[PDB]
């Protein structure tokens, strides 16, 4: 749901949606290893998890139409300066 | 005196140890270059005694 | 009728048919193939048709059985050793036979 | 040069051995295992250097 | 007568099924027959080069089962078109594909069943894309030696076939023997969508694959230097009485190329986190 | 099950004549013949296959006809001559499939228990590789409706052989041997931002063919999954790749090293022979 | 239409490569080469070639049906079982032989001391013998020294088996012999210990058997 | 079921025995050095899964 990851993800993120303490976020992570859906490192120098890929949930239609707004966005901005790019290699054919 | 690598940090604890031994790119490059030198030397007196 | 494991009984007066390093692949393949099935029983029979002890050049041949006999002089001993292979030799007159042996 | 490789990929040829040459244009050679052969010469050669 | 010059169309799916026959009986000759239509005179085509079946004891006329002509034919007469014959394949792996003496006693059974009967000879051990390795005759008659031989009322476009004098062992053959030409013609209905799948299916398969890097870094930087001390030796060696030193070769291969290949492929390949990625 | 397809051109051909034998007279619909087969892996291989007479009547889209007793007869030639071959499936030359299809696959898996088809097309221009291989399996369905038969996308191939563009790549002449420096990549450019992102576009209207239709099979079991392995990677805005530009500092170190140093000797390659052949030239010139 | 050019050059070389030596070099692309099918035969060499390869004899590829010569490869052909390349030493130290000061320090200057010092030889001239013979009475650890110096080498160690050579295929001998020597001319100041020439060395022979 | 004995029989008809070889030393990932037993050397490479 959040904006790409974050790339650390805090104690009181996974402590507060998970109504929990902070000293459980850990067994929370780890028991998440052992369940396997994510391979996520434990960053816990600063209480603050670092993210890797997930088993995904039931895309929703918002899902759909956001997810057609950010996919849309990488579409046509890979494919925009893709162009560009092929523009400036334009005159070294022959 | 001797060595293993075992740089000194007052404040790491590991003290540590690593390096990258091959690089022997720029090493055989700059070996060739420095006798490409002499080689151009050697060509510089057949070019200055050609032309005049 | 004993231990009934490996017998390999050369009779020693086969091997030779007429050609000229044949009998000594021969001896190549059973010493190869007697390091390999390790608990390997030699026995051969009448050594004095093969083994004699030298001559001073005479007939031909006799120069393909020096060679051939030449292939036991080296290859039972080699630098190789072999192992658990027990050589067993049978003979009439062991007097002729060669001292190198 | 490039395409004239070709007679590089041409079939190659018998080194033999003369003992003399007969008459009427011919020779004898034994090439490196085989039997005597009487076989022929061709114009662009020498029968003075046989 | 008068004789115009002949001409062989392919289809090309000839030399498949004979690349694809002589590849699969490869340690051995196979006989076969050759399908087509008879156009004109000074034109032929093969349109189906189609399976015939193994002899075991003789390759020869008796490889010609005619219920399998009955059979085979038949069953091409209900498949999309009852074309006629043009010929007969075989082959000959072991040497350099000439006429054997089973071809000779054939030929006069082949000329009772066809007009122009012509032979079609391979080597299946030649090429990968490269050689034309096929070969075609037509076995003229010992009758016509009061008549001068050949005739080919032309001879500019056989003038023109005469460029290689190829096989001097069948140049050996040339009583009564004689190439003809094969053309390697256009199938517009196919030659293009040949190319796609030709071009299209191999430039990165998909077109969209590679679009291995960081071993080649060191691969290519030994391959390089290695080589690159002994390209710089020889300028100890020039000098000055030109015809007096002999050594001239190049030093500057595959340095040049090889690494403009090398280093700006796998530099477009550092460009490929800015061109894949944003 | 099948793991993937080696199929050679050979026999892509051996569709294009019959393709030509039937553009002569009335083509009702389409064309479908046997697909022999060479299957010894999980891997398949097709080195030949052969045709076979069809109509088919647009009214129930189950009056259509082969002839088997041809086709046992012709497969007894064909393995009569090579006993490697059996058949393997079928194909048909319109592209896209219809209803009748599990009918011919499903009637022709009698024989042998899987039956590919092969969609190709004789005018292809947009397509990458022709070649495609189905599996009418099951996966029964969520809801578990009375056996959904479905044909399954097998990943497919051109396959290769040595010796057999002997006439190939001397037919076509065209071809420009190692385009490896020269615009090779940016045909691929072209090719995969274009020819990749439309198809993304084509994705992204069939999400919108979610949006205002699509519930028939919403499909909500591979789109989010294996898009959330495309998800590996959210691309948001501010672009969160901080630990990738020391990354792309050390990915562009070396080679541009290798630029430094290696370009300098090729200057240095150039410059020794351009000059003593120059002035040889010049000043020997008279 | 050049690099068209390349790889009808590169093509000659991909399925086969019928081994042949290099015999004699008439002058440029044209040579001779013994094959290792027996015969002998007239070709010519490749451009590809670099000339300096030829030397006197090389372990050289040749074609199917041309029979043109390919290639010239590098030092290869074993010595049967390749100077035992790791480990496979006897295993004797070296005061393990007893009590011979004459055998081990003559036999120590002969081989073992070139094997050091042989700068030293050269400012004098004394000319170190090149092999050596060891006979005698049988039984005398006659073996035992080269298991001992094989034991205590550096440089490469080739035992031959001097009834080795004769055997089934006619003409292989010499070439094993070459295999031998240019190993040993190859490798380093290497050592190659023969073991019972009398196999070969016969004084009298039959030409006609 | 004689029928089918023959037929096992009549399938194994069409193959063809294959060469006695033996390695004398590997040249390079792909070349190989071998030498059959009837006489000359070779170099060759394997197939895909060897
Ligand atoms: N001086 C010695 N000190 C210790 N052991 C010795 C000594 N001399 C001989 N031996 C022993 O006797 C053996 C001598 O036999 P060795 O195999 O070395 O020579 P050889 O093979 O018998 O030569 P040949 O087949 O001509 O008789 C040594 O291997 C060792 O076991
Ligand atoms: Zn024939």
């Amino acid at each position: 749901t959040r904006p790409a990851n974050h790339r650390q993800l805090t104690f009181e993120e996974i402590a507060k949606s998970a109504k929990i303490t902070v000293n459980e976020v850990e067994l929370l992570v780890m028991k998440a290893l052992s369940v396997g859906l994510v391979k996520g490192s434990i960053d816990e120098v600063d209480k603050r998890v670092h993210m890797t890929w997930v088993q995904p949930r039931v895309l929703d239609l918002q899902q759909i139409k956001g997810m057609k707004d950010r996919l849309e966005f990488w579409c046509t901005d890979v494919k925009s300066m893709e162009m560009l790019v092929e523009h400036q290699a334009h005159d070294i054919l022959t | 005196d001797k060595k293993f690598h075992g740089i000194l940090d007052q404040g790491e604890g590991v003290l540590i140890i690593f390096d990258e031994p091959p690089v022997d790119k720029t090493y055989e490059a700059a070996l060739e270059t420095i006798q490409n030198m002499s080689k151009v030397v050697d060509s510089l007196y057949n070019k200055a005694k050609k032309l005049t | 009728s004993q231990l009934d494991c490996n017998f390999l009984k050369v009779v020693s007066s086969s091997i030779v048919d007429k050609y000229i390093g044949e009998s000594a692949r021969l001896i190549r393949e059973m010493f190869n193939y007697a390091r390999d099935h390790q608990p390997c029983i030699i026995f051969m029979d009448e050594i004095d048709a093969i083994g004699g002890r030298r001559f001073s050049e005479g007939t031909s041949a006799d120069r393909e059985i020096q060679r051939t006999l030449m292939e036991l002089l080296n290859q039972m001993d080699g630098f190789d050793t072999l192992h658990r292979v027990k050589m067993i030799m049978a003979t009439n007159r062991p007097d002729t036979l060669d001292p190198a042996l | 040069l490039r395409e004239e490789l070709q007679l590089l990929q041409e079939q190659g040829s018998y080194v033999g051995e003369v003992v003399r040459a007969m008459d009427k244009k011919k020779v004898l050679v034994k090439v490196h295992p085989e039997g005597k052969f009487v076989v022929d010469v061709d114009k662009n050669i020498d029968i003075n250097d046989v | 007568a008068v004789d115009t010059a002949e001409q062989v169309y392919i289809s090309s799916l000839a030399l498949l099924k004979m690349l694809k026959h002589g590849r699969a009986g490869v340690p051995m000759e196979v006989m076969g027959l050759m399908l087509g239509e008879f156009v004109d005179d000074y034109t032929v085509r093969v349109i189906d080069v189609f399976a015939m079946p193994q002899s075991g004891t003789g390759v020869s006329v008796e490889a010609v089962d005619p219920v399998f002509q009955a059979k085979m034919l038949d069953m091409l007469k209900q498949t999309g078109r009852p074309e006629m014959v043009v010929g007969w394949y075989h082959s000959h792996p072991g040497f350099g594909c000439w006429l054997s003496g089973v071809d000779i006693n054939t030929q006069q059974s082949f000329e009772a069943l066809s007009e122009r009967a012509v032979a079609v000879v391979v080597d299946p051990i030649q090429s990968v894309k490269g050689k034309v390795v096929i070969d075609a005759f037509r076995l003229i008659n010992a009758n016509m030696m009061v008549l001068g031989h050949e005739p080919r009322q032309t001879t500019s476009n056989l003038g023109h076939l005469n460029k290689p004098s190829i096989q001097a062992l069948i140049h050996g053959l040339n009583r009564h023997y004689y190439s003809i030409t094969i053309n390697y013609r256009k199938n517009e209905l196919e030659q293009k969508m040949l190319l796609n799948l030709h071009k299209k299916s191999w430039m990165e398969g998909l077109t969209l694959q590679d679009y291995v890097v960081k071993e080649m870094l060191e691969l290519a930087k030994n391959y390089n230097k290695a080589v690159e001390e002994e390209d710089k030796m020889t300028p100890e060696q020039l000098a000055i009485k030109n015809v007096g030193k002999q050594d001239p070769k190049r030093h500057l291969e595959e340095h040049v190329d090889v690494l403009m290949t090398s280093n700006i492929v796998q530099c477009l390949a550092a460009m490929l986190d800015t061109v894949v990625f944003k | 099950a099948v793991q993937k397809v080696v199929v050679h051109p050979l026999v892509l051909l051996s569709v294009v004549d019959h393709f030509n034998r039937i553009g002569k007279v009335g083509n009702q619909k389409r064309v479908v013949g046997v697909l022999l087969g060479s299957w010894q892996k999980k891997v398949l291989d097709v080195s030949n296959s052969f045709a076979v007479p069809f109509d088919e009547d647009d009214k129930d889209d189950s009056v259509w006809f082969l002839d088997h007793d041809y086709l046992e007869n012709m497969y007894g030639m064909f393995k009569k001559v090579n006993a490697r071959e059996r058949i393997v499936g079928w194909y048909h030359t319109g592209p896209k499939l219809h209803k009748n299809d599990i009918a011919i696959n499903e009637l022709m898996k009698r024989y042998c228990p899987n039956s590919v088809l092969v969609i190709i097309d004789v005018k292809p221009k947009d397509l990458g590789l022709p070649t495609e291989a189905y599996i009418s399996v099951e996966e029964v369905h969520d809801d578990g409706t009375p056996t959904s038969k479905t044909f399954e996308h097998v990943t497919s191939e051109i396959g290769a052989e040595e010796a057999e563009e002997v006439g190939v790549e001397h037919l076509l002449r065209d071809i420009k041997d190692t385009t490896v420096g020269t615009l090779s990549q940016r045909i691929t450019n072209q090719v995969h931002g274009l020819k990749g992102l439309n198809s993304k576009l084509l994705d992204i209207r069939s999400y919108l063919e979610k949006v205002a239709t699509g519930k028939l099979p919403i499909n909500h079991q591979i789109i989010y999954q294996l898009q959330d392995v495309f998800n590996l990677l959210p691309d948001v805005s501010l672009q969160e790749f901080v630990k990738a530009f020391y990354l792309k500092t050390n990915d562009q170190m070396v080679v541009v090293y290798l630029a430094s140093l290696i370009r300098s000797v090729v200057a240095l390659h150039n410059l020794i022979n351009n000059k003593i052949a120059n002035r040889d030239a010049e000043k020997k010139e008279g | 239409e050049f690099l068209h050019a390349q790889e009808e050059v590169k093509r000659i070389q991909s399925i086969p490569l019928v081994i042949g030596q290099f015999l004699e070099a008439v002058d440029q692309n044209t040579a001779i080469v013994g094959s290792t099918t027996g015969s002998n035969y007239y070709v010519r060499i490749l451009s590809t070639i670099d000339r300096e390869l030829l030397k006197p004899n090389a372990s050289v590829a040749l074609h199917k049906h041309s029979n043109a010569l390919v290639d010239v490869l590098p030092p290869e052909a074993d010595s049967s079982i390749m100077m035992l390349t790791s480990d496979q030493k006897p295993d004797v130290m070296y005061a393990d032989i007893g009590g011979m000061d004459i055998q081990k320090q003559e036999v120590r200057e002969a081989v073992e001391l070139p094997l050091t010092h042989f700068e030293l030889y050269k400012q004098i001239g004394i000319d170190p013998p090149r092999g050596v013979l060891m006979y005698g009475p049988p039984g005398c650890g006659k073996t035992m020294l080269a298991k001992a110096v094989a034991h205590h080498t550096t440089a490469a160690f080739i035992r031959v088996v001097g009834s080795e050579f004769v055997q089934k295929y006619l003409g292989e001998g010499p070439r094993m012999v070459r295999d031998v020597f240019r190993l040993a001319k190859e490798n380093a100041p290497a050592i190659i210990f023969i073991d019972e020439i009398d196999a070969i060395a016969t004084k009298r022979f039959d030409a006609q058997t | 079921k004689q029928y089918e004995k023959s037929e096992n029989d009549l399938k194994a008809l069409q193959s063809v025995g294959q060469i006695v070889g033996e390695v004398l030393k590997q040249l390079t990932e792909e070349k190989f050095i071998v030498k059959a037993t009837n006489g000359p050397r070779y170099v060759v490479g394997c197939r895909r899964q060897l």
